[PDB]
């Protein structure tokens, strides 16, 4: 379900951060390169931010998107 | 003209820090969870373009639009929205590649406006807007519940809408001219939105238009008529959308704002509607608030809305540059 | 009691040949493309239970509910709907395991009712229904667009709802408060579950003399700061209305709940949350839910597939329960 | 996302191009999961609406059969 895809994506963010100690690039978070997949990943991150699970960082409009787990 | 961006400061749920919301020249989908502040972006646009009805912007009174503070932020001192219009097509009677309108309201309800830096009056802003043919509350703005309106709308109200779009002895000829066009657009667009079906616009008094209303005759999936009042939510939505698009195909408004107009559409209809929005994106700008994967996956750019302890924020993504 | 099945003949978009629609004792999702006739199934239920408003069922006159013909069919001579209730729990003051109610409307607008084969008056039907906690005007029936009613209605109309759930209505104040406090807790509990990080509650305008006042809703989606339910967006309103409905059913489960696209304005996460709330509740009440959302139908015990074939609605019943065992 | 509907019509016009008889629903649902068995069902309903196929079921909850057109 959707309740799962979000929890998995969160674990993926946590795991990477637990090793790099630096904000994750949105790109390295999107599996396949297709509008449908990109947007779904984007959407889930938005959901995780609402949940106070992650923090999304962007310096300028349409600029690079970075993610940091809470 | 078309909206390049909006900047909010102390407006509703967006807190104090300036929030920059950019828009695609074409199709932008505004997404995010329930209660994130998505519809507030639509209210922001109603606000800058001179909106006067607190209720229309989901507020008890105008001052209610001022961010009231949160866990990490204090009550804003005022609510402000600035909208940036690309004016390369010179739609505005201003010889500048960028028109900027800004409205601010204080706790006492007093609003102040500015046009390209110089302060203007509300009337002046409306005149410049009508001049660019931008309706703050025209048929081009479809908020939640506006579809149950294009449906409940009386035949006279509906024809009056066309009178307006036609531009007011030989006036019958002008009206008929634009009516014949929009009617054709409606039939073509509906057939495409409802495969195997058809629909058309009909004047009650075709010989003397202004003495009667403008009705809708729909044959959804078959060749059998069916009062629009008797359709279900889904078909009503499609029908209203076919009408809205039939108008835009004839006279493209600078921009269209849709707030969850796909709430009652099945996935195949979200797809057809999404494709119609893209194709229409070439002549007008479309800002669409949606909760549907299908609608979102079809937009040029996406504006993601999220909260943070009662405070809204956005993140902009370009599906093109994302490739 | 619960609905075992519906039988439609010449009713709205369902043509002339009898159509049988089976329902799970628990959670049933009614799915299909737009314009298939899903909503009309809700109308059929409203119809058999004595609904008088043609407008509510999307018709000019009650007579217009009669199938008017299609590509391959002539107009029906009348519309008839039969509803079969399982009465093993004796919710109906009839000593039978099966209670059948049937209504038929003719072109002249007259209706004939039948109660287990014996002709009955609408009044006789309404009374028997009242006895079983069922009504065409019940809060348990949420047609498309009604969702917000439990928001836009007046605090007085709201309290009146609770008056109904409490009892015949002194010593009454005691019964009311008892009912009010439980539902109020359910409301807060459920609203929190649906809007994580938020809270909400029910408030009487007059605590000492409840009956001289109304019942208000005080929501805090953010959790700390209150918010007028009218300042909310479509999804928030839907969640608030739903939490209220479920708050009542958790206290006094109604025989069945009919929802028509109450998930139109909910996001996927909330569709799931509501679907879970429905599954858990369908253990004490029957739930018939029309939906266009995948997340919602996927959580159903049984599914009613509605499709249109030649301008005539058709149905297919699938049981995920007895389908997995294959 | 209407390709899933079109690819479903393919396996229906193929298992029929051979068998020449009504296709059992069971032989159309890939993974034995609730979400998938429900989508397969939805898509068939969509197909019937379009006029692509015809769903057959003799009794409530009975066996479902699909005949293309």
């Amino acid at each position: 379900d959707i309740e799962k895809y979000v929890e998995e994506l969160y674990k993926v963010v946590k795991k990477i951060y637990e090793k790099t100690g630096t904000p994750i690039k949105f790109w390295d978070l999107v599996p396949d390169v297709e509008p449908k997949i990109i947007a779904r990943t984007f959407l889930y991150l938005l959901f995780l931010e609402n949940m106070g699970r992650v923090e999304i960082i962007q310096e300028e409009p349409f600029g690079e998107i970075l993610v940091v787990p809470m | 003209p078309y909206i390049e961006k909006l900047e909010l400061k102390g407006f509703k749920s967006y807190g104090n820090k300036k929030v920059v919301i950019p828009f695609s020249k074409g199709f932008t989908a505004i997404v995010g969870a329930n209660g994130s502040g998505k519809s507030n972006i639509g209210d922001a646009i109603l606000f800058v373009l001179g909106g006067l009805s607190a209720k229309a912007m989901r507020a008890s009174r105008i001052s209610d639009l001022i961010f009231a503070g949160s866990k990490n932020e204090p009550p804003a001192k005022y609510a402000e929205v600035a909208i940036y219009f690309n004016n390369e097509d010179r739609g505005f009677p201003i010889d500048e590649d960028e028109v900027v309108i800004r409205r601010r309201v204080y706790p006492d309800g007093r609003s102040s406006y500015w046009l390209n830096g110089r302060r203007a009056t509300r009337s002046e802003i409306l005149d410049i807007l009508t001049a660019a043919m931008i309706s703050p509350d025209g048929y081009n703005i479809v908020l939640q519940g506006d579809i149950t309106k294009f449906i409940k709308m009386s035949p006279l109200e509906r024809r009056l809408l066309i009178d307006d779009i036609s531009g007011i002895k030989e006036k019958k000829n002008v009206f008929m001219r634009t009516f014949e066009a929009i009617s054709r657009n409606f039939s073509e667009i509906f057939a495409k939105l409802s495969p195997g079906g058809s629909a058309r616009l009909i004047l009650e008094n075709p010989e003397d238009p202004f003495s009667g209303g403008l009705e809708i005759e729909a044959k959804p999936a078959g060749k059998d008529v069916k009062r629009i009042e008797a359709m279900s939510g889904g078909e009503k939505a499609l029908t209203a959308l076919a009408f809205v698009f039939a108008i835009q195909k004839f006279k493209p408004a600078p921009f269209y704002l849709f707030d969850e107009i796909d709430a009652h559409l099945d996935d195949a209809n979200v797809k057809r509607v999404a494709d119609l929005i893209k194709e229409s994106s070439k002549e007008s700008q479309f800002i669409v608030i949606t909760l549907r994967d299908v609608m979102m996956a079809n937009a040029d750019k996406i504006i993601g809305v999220s909260m943070r302890d009662g405070v809204s924020k956005v993140v902009s993504l370009s599906l093109e540059k994302a490739m």
